């Protein structure tokens, strides 16, 4: 969709809430910041 | 206008001077000093979110 | 896959094909001859005689 700037890239996988777009989509969770999965 | 010149590849019939896209926008123009084509391009852009 | 006889494979996920598509959905997308959708350009593409 973009580059995105401030949420680190996590190998995990979540149902998510805030949608980013083409799969990737970030949430906020844990030394709690912003993560993109 | 505003944007990046690059060497155009191309090469325009030599009593018209520059060309132009689907728009009427210039795409591209010929140098008054050295008589060499060039590219148009405005700067990249997209809106950001948050 | 035994279901009794009836044959699935036509409807079924292909492993072997990078993209995991039954043999059907890999001919109706190739079928639609779709556009561009939300690719990067890196505006390095954009600009050029293409
Ligand atoms: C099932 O269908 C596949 C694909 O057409 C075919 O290769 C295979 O021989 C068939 N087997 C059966 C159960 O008849």
């Amino acid at each position: 969709a973009g580059c995105l700037i401030g949420a680190e890239y996590v190998n995990n996988s979540y149902e998510c809430d805030i949608p980013i777009g083409a799969g990737i989509c970030a949430s906020y969770q844990t030394s709690q910041s912003i993560i993109a999965y | 206008g505003t944007g990046v010149l690059t060497e155009s590849n191309k090469k325009f019939l030599p009593f018209q001077q520059f060309g132009r896209d689907i728009a009427d926008t210039t795409d591209a123009v010929r140098d008054p000093q050295t008589l060499e084509i060039l590219d148009i391009t405005p700067c990249s852009f997209g809106g950001v979110s948050v | 896959k035994y279901f009794g006889g009836f044959n699935f494979s036509q409807i079924l996920p292909d492993p072997s094909k990078p993209s995991k598509r039954s043999p059907i959905e890999d001919l109706l997308f190739n079928k639609v001859t779709l556009a561009d959708a939300g690719f990067i350009k890196q505006y390095g593409d954009c600009l050029g005689d293409i």
